[PDB]
C-alpha cells in the first residue's frame, strides 16, 4: 500500500510544475532547428570535398 | 594511399580472422533455451546434465557441444527479451507433473507453454518438453484426483492414462503442427536417459534444419 | 483507500493543466515552414564482421569511432572512416542488449540478459581491452546504459529501475524507481543533468541525476516504448514505441507535441535518433528499414532501406555527419 | 529419315543456351551477391558458374554443328571453348556428386555436419571438383587443335603425336589415346558421380523413411526428381559414348555414320542437364524463390 | 566429357 501513497506524492510534484505554453515550446524547437540547419550535414548534402565518408 | 594505417588494416584483418574463428566455434555449439515453468524441475534437469543473470550451462554429449540458457532468473516481460533466443535449436521446456493440484500451477505452466510455443519467434523451433516429478506424480495421483486441474478428464486415475492425458493437453497447444514437433519425455532419474533424449531430439532438429536448408524439406 | 481517488483527481488536474497550456499544436505553428522532404542517404560504409544480430551501437564524441554489440559475444569498435576494426572485445556474456562508448572515449559499456553492465578500459598500458568494473546490482536485464563521464554511468533495467552508478566504487549512487513496467531505453540530456527513460508501461519519465526523483511523467503511447532520444536542445525528446508511432514530448510544455505515424507503417520502432539540427528524426522501424521524419512537420522526408532484417540500433554522429544504422542482419551501415 | 533427329538436337541446344544463361545467371546473382554465403549456397554457386560458363560456350557448338564440322573461329577460340566445355561439364558433374554427398552427410551424420560443416571447410572442398575437372581436361588443353582438312573444311579433332605424321600410326595412336578418354568418361565422369548420387540419395531417402522424420513426400519427390533427372540427361550420352569408344577404330574412318548422329543428339540431352540444374536445385527452394522476387 | 571425334 506504500506504493499507492508514493505514487500520490509523485503525482503531486508532477502537478505543481511551472509549465509553458505549447506555442512557446514549438517556437523554441522551430527556432533551434532553423538556427542549426546550416551546421547539419543531413538536411543539405555536403560536398564530397568536405564529407569524410566516401 | 595508406602509410601508417597499413598496419591498422593488418590489425583489422587479423582481428577479423579471430572473429571468424570464434564465430565458427560458436556456430559449432548447439544452443538450447531452458524456459522452465517453475523453479521445480528446471533445476533438476540442469543437474541431470553434464556439469543473478541467465545461467549458460555448457555440456558435451557424443561429440555434440550444448549450451543451455537457464533464463528463470530473468523475471521480467518475456516479450522484450525473448527475441534474443530466436535462433536456439530447441526450447527445453520443463514441467512438474505433480503441479496439477498445487496452486492451478499446471494451468500456469500451460499458459507459459502456449505463450512460447505459438510465439512469433519460435514458429519453427522444436520444443523438447520434460514432464518432471513423475515419481511424485505416481504417488500423488493415487490420493489426489487429476480432475482437480482437468474437469474434462474422463479416465481411470492411473499413472499411465493420466500422464498420457497431460502430455496430450500440452502437445495440443501448438497451432503450428507442421514446422514444429514437441518432443515429450517423462524424466527418468538416470542422467544418461535424460541427456540421450535431448541428444536424440536435437539430432532430429539438426537433420530437419539441414533438410530445410538443402531444400529437401 | 482514499489515495486511489486522490491520485485519480491529481491525474485529472495534470491533464487539465496540460490541456490549458496546449494553445496550439506543433503542426499549426510549423505549417508555413519549408517542407525539407528530399532526403536520399546512400550507404557510404557497410561495417561487416558481426556474425549475429546487432542489438546496439554508439558513436564516439569524435564522430569517427563507434562500438557495436551483437549476440556473438563481441563488442567491435569500428574506425567508420576506413571500416577498420579498432578493437574486438570478447564479452563474458553473449546476451548483450546494449552498448555505450564513453564521451572521453576511454571506456565502453555493454549489458543485457546478464543483468550486469561491464565497463571495458580501451586505453591500457597493455595492448588488450580489459574489463574495469562489472556493475552488478540490477535484478532485471539491461536495456540501455549511457556514460555521463568516466566515473558515472546511468543504466536502465528490465526491473522498472534506472540506476546511477559510480564505476570506481562499483555501487549504485542513485536508483530511479517509479516506472511500473520494464525500462527499455535511456537518453541523457546534452547538459547531462537530466535523462528520460521510456518503459514498457508506455510512460516516459524525466529524471534528475543529482537527487534522483522523477521530475515529469509523459504518457500518450498506446503500447511498449522501445526507443527514446533527447532533442539537441534537451528541452524535448522523441519516443519510439511498438505501436508504430514516434511522439515528440516537450519537457517545459510537459505534453506531447507531434505524432509521427503513417497508415502503411504498422510495425514497432526499435530505435530513434535526432539529426544534428533536430530537423530530422531518424526512426528505425522493424519493417527492415529506417525512416526519416521531418521533426517539425511529421512528413516522412525519406527512407533508409538496404538492411535485410530489422534496424535494431540507430545513431547520428555528434557532428551530424553520418547516421549509422545497425540491424539484425549482422551488418552496420553508415549513411550520409 | 534421320533429318528429324537433327532439329530436336538444335532446339535442345537452343533451349539449353537461353534458359541456362538466364537461369544460372539468376542463381549466380541471387546466391552470390544478394544472399549470404552458406555451405549449401556456395555449392550451388559453384554448380551455377560450372553450368553457366558451359551454356555461354554452347553457341560455338550450335554453329559448329551448323557448318558440318567447320570450326571457323580459330585456334585459341577452339582451345578455350573446348577447354572451358570439358572443365565445366566434368565439374557440372563432380559438383552434383558433391552436393549429393553433402546432403547425404548432413542427414546420415548430423553431429559431424553441426561440428565441422563450415563455409571454410566448404570452400576448401569445392576446389576438389574444380581441380579434378582441370586435370582431366589436360588432354583437351595439350592436344586439341584446329586441324586442316583437304576437303576445304577445318575441324577441332584431337591431334595426337603430331611428331609422328605416319597416316597409319596417327589412327593407331588416336584409337589408344581416345580409349583412355572413354574409360575415364565411364569410370570418373559418369560411374563415380552417378554412384555417389545414387548411394547418397538412396541412403538419405532410406533414413528419412525409416526415421519417418518427414511429414510430406516433398523430400522424397525432390530427391527422385534430381537423381532421375541427372541419370536421364547423362545416361544416354555416356552410354553412346562408351559404345563409340569401344568402336573408335571404325569411327575414325567415317564408316559408322550412325554413332555420329547418336553422339550429337544424346550429347545435347547431356547438356540439357546443365540448364535444368538451376531449375532443379535453387528454384525449388522457397528461400531462393522468395529472395529472387524480393531481389528485383 | 565431350566426344571431340
Ligand atoms: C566428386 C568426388 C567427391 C568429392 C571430393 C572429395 C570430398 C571431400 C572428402 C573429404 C572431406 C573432409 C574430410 C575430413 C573432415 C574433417 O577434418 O573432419
Ligand atoms: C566422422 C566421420 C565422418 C564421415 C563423413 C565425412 C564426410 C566428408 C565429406 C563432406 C562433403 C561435403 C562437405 C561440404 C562441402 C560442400 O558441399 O561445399
Amino acid at each position: 500500500i506504500a506504493q499507492a501513497r508514493k505514487l500520490v506524492e509523485q503525482l503531486k510534484m508532477e502537478a505543481n510544475i511551472d509549465r509553458i505554453k505549447v506555442s512557446k515550446a514549438a517556437a523554441d524547437l522551430m527556432a533551434y532547428c532553423e538556427a542549426h540547419a546550416k551546421e547539419d550535414p543531413l538536411l543539405t548534402p555536403v560536398p564530397a570535398s568536405e564529407n569524410p565518408f566516401r | 594511399l595508406s602509410a601508417e594505417d597499413k598496419a591498422a588494416v593488418e590489425r583489422s584483418k587479423m582481428i577479423d580472422r579471430n572473429l571468424r574463428e570464434d564465430g565458427e566455434k560458436a556456430a559449432r555449439e548447439v544452443k538450447l533455451l531452458l524456459l522452465g515453468a517453475g523453479e521445480s524441475g528446471k533445476s533438476t534437469i540442469v543437474k541431470q546434465m553434464k556439469i543473478t543473470g541467465i545461467v549458460e550451462t555448457h555440456f558435451t554429449f557424443k561429440d555434440l557441444h550444448f549450451k543451455m540458457f537457464d533464463v528463470g532468473a530473468q523475471r521480467s516481460e518475456r516479450k522484450k527479451w525473448i527475441h534474443c533466443f530466436e535462433g536456439v535449436t530447441a526450447i527445453i521446456f520443463c514441467v512438474a507433473l505433480s503441479d496439477y493440484d498445487l496452486v492451478n500451477r499446471m494451468h500456469e505452466s500451460m499458459k507459459l507453454f502456449d505463450s512460447i510455443c505459438n510465439n512469433k519467434w519460435f514458429t519453427d523451433t522444436s520444443i523438447i518438453l520434460f514432464l518432471n516429478k513423475k515419481d511424485l506424480f505416481e504417488e500423488k495421483i493415487k490420493k489426489s484426483p487429476l480432475t482437480i486441474c482437468y474437469p474434462e478428464y474422463a479416465g481411470s486415475n492411473t499413472y499411465e492414462e493420466a500422464a498420457a492425458y497431460i502430455q496430450c493437453q500440452f502437445e495440443d497447444l501448438n497451432k503450428r503442427k507442421d514446422t514444429k514437433e514437441i518432443y515429450t519425455h517423462f524424466t527418468c532419474s538416470t542422467d544418461t536417459k535424460n541427456v540421450q533424449f535431448v541428444f536424440d531430439a536435437v539430432t532430429d532438429v539438426i537433420i530437419k534444419n539441414n533438410l530445410k536448408d538443402c531444400g529437401l524439406f | 483507500d482514499e489515495l486511489r481517488q486522490e491520485a485519480e483527481q491529481l491525474k485529472n488536474q495534470i491533464r487539465d493543466a496540460r490541456k490549458a497550456c496546449a494553445d496550439a499544436t506543433l503542426s499549426q505553428i510549423t505549417n508555413n515552414i519549408d517542407p525539407v522532404g528530399r532526403i536520399q542517404m546512400r550507404t557510404r560504409r557497410t561495417l561487416r564482421g558481426h556474425l549475429a544480430k546487432i542489438y546496439a551501437m554508439h558513436w564516439g564524441t569524435d564522430s569517427r569511432l563507434l562500438v557495436s554489440a551483437s549476440q556473438d559475444g563481441k563488442l567491435i569498435i569500428w574506425d567508420s572512416y576506413t571500416t577498420n576494426k579498432v578493437h574486438a572485445i570478447p564479452l563474458r556474456s553473449s546476451w548483450v542488449m546494449t552498448c555505450a562508448y564513453a564521451p572521453s572515449g576511454n571506456y565502453v559499456a555493454c549489458g543485457g540478459l546478464d543483468n550486469i553492465c561491464s565497463i571495458y578500459n580501451l586505453k591500457t598500458r597493455e595492448g588488450n581491452v580489459r574489463v574495469s568494473r562489472e556493475l552488478a546490482g540490477h535484478t532485471g536485464y539491461l536495456s540501455c546504459c549511457r556514460f555521463l563521464d568516466d566515473n558515472q554511468i546511468v543504466t536502465s533495467s528490465g526491473d522498472t529501475t534506472c540506476a546511477l552508478w559510480d564505476i570506481e566504487t562499483g555501487q549504485q549512487t542513485t536508483t530511479f524507481t517509479g516506472h511500473t513496467g520494464d525500462v527499455m531505453s535511456l537518453s541523457l540530456a546534452p547538459d547531462t543533468r537530466l535523462f528520460v527513460s521510456g518503459a514498457c508501461d508506455a510512460s516516459a519519465k524525466l529524471w534528475d541525476v543529482r537527487e534522483g526523483m522523477c521530475r515529469q511523467t509523459f504518457t500518450g503511447h498506446e503500447s511498449d516504448i522501445n526507443a527514446i532520444c533527447f532533442f539537441p536542445n534537451g528541452n524535448a525528446f522523441a519516443t519510439g514505441s511498438d505501436d508504430a508511432t514516434c511522439r515528440l514530448f516537450d519537457l517545459r510544455a510537459d505534453q506531447e507535441l507531434m505524432t509521427y505515424s503513417h497508415d502503411n507503417i504498422i510495425c514497432g520502432i526499435t530505435s530513434v535518433s535526432f539529426s544534428k539540427s533536430g530537423r530530422l528524426l531518424l526512426a528505425g522501424y522493424d519493417d527492415f528499414n529506417c525512416n526519416v521524419w521531418d521533426a517539425l512537420k511529421a512528413d516522412r522526408a525519406g527512407v533508409l532501406a538496404g538492411h535485410d532484417n530489422r534496424v535494431s540500433c540507430l545513431g547520428v554522429t555528434d557532428d551530424g555527419m553520418a547516421v549509422a544504422t545497425g540491424s539484425w542482419d549482422s551488418f552496420l551501415k553508415i549513411w550520409n | 529419315g534421320y533429318l528429324f533427329l537433327d532439329i530436336i538436337t538444335y532446339l535442345v541446344f537452343a533451349v539449353t543456351f537461353v534458359l541456362g544463361v538466364l537461369g544460372n545467371g539468376l542463381v549466380i546473382w541471387v546466391a552470390g551477391f544478394r544472399m549470404t554465403h552458406t555451405v549449401t549456397t556456395i555449392s550451388y554457386l559453384n554448380l551455377a558458374v560450372a553450368d553457366f560458363c558451359f551454356t555461354s560456350t554452347l553457341p560455338f557448338f550450335m554453329v559448329r554443328k551448323a557448318m558440318g564440322g567447320h570450326w571457323p573461329f580459330g585456334w585459341f577460340l577452339c582451345k578455350f571453348v573446348f577447354t572451358i566445355v570439358d572443365i565445366n561439364l566434368f565439374g557440372s558433374v563432380f559438383l552434383i556428386a558433391l552436393i549429393a554427398l553433402d546432403r547425404c552427410v548432413c542427414v546420415l551424420h548430423p553431429v559431424w555436419t553441426q561440428n565441422h560443416r563450415t563455409v571454410s571447410l566448404a570452400k576448401k572442398v569445392i576446389i576438389g571438383p574444380w581441380v579434378m575437372a582441370l586435370l582431366l581436361t589436360l588432354p583437351v588443353i595439350i592436344r586439341v587443335t584446329t586441324v586442316p582438312g583437304k576437303t576445304g573444311t577445318v575441324a577441332c579433332t584431337f591431334n595426337f603425336s603430331p611428331w609422328t605424321n605416319d597416316p597409319k600410326e596417327r589412327i593407331n595412336v588416336a584409337v589408344a589415346m581416345l580409349t583412355v578418354r572413354g574409360i575415364i568418361r565411364f569410370i570418373i565422369g559418369f560411374s563415380a558421380p552417378m554412384s555417389i548420387v545414387a548411394v547418397s540419395y538412396g541412403l538419405i531417402a532410406t533414413k528419412i523413411h525409416k526415421q519417418g522424420l518427414i511429414k510430406s513426400s516433398r523430400p522424397l519427390r525432390v530427391l527422385s526428381f534430381v537423381a532421375a533427372a541427372f541419370f536421364l540427361c547423362w545416361s544416354p550420352y555416356q552410354v553412346v559414348a562408351l559404345i563409340a569408344t569401344v568402336r573408335i577404330r571404325e569411327l575414325l574412318q567415317g564408316m559408322y555414320k550412325e554413332i555420329g548422329i547418336a553422339v550429337d543428339v544424346t550429347s545435347a540431352l547431356a547438356f540439357f542437364n546443365s540448364c535444368l540444374n538451376p531449375m532443379l536445385y535453387v528454384f525449388m527452394g522457397q528461400d531462393f524463390r522468395e529472395r529472387l522476387i524480393h531481389a528485383l | 566429357m565431350l566426344f571431340i571425334i
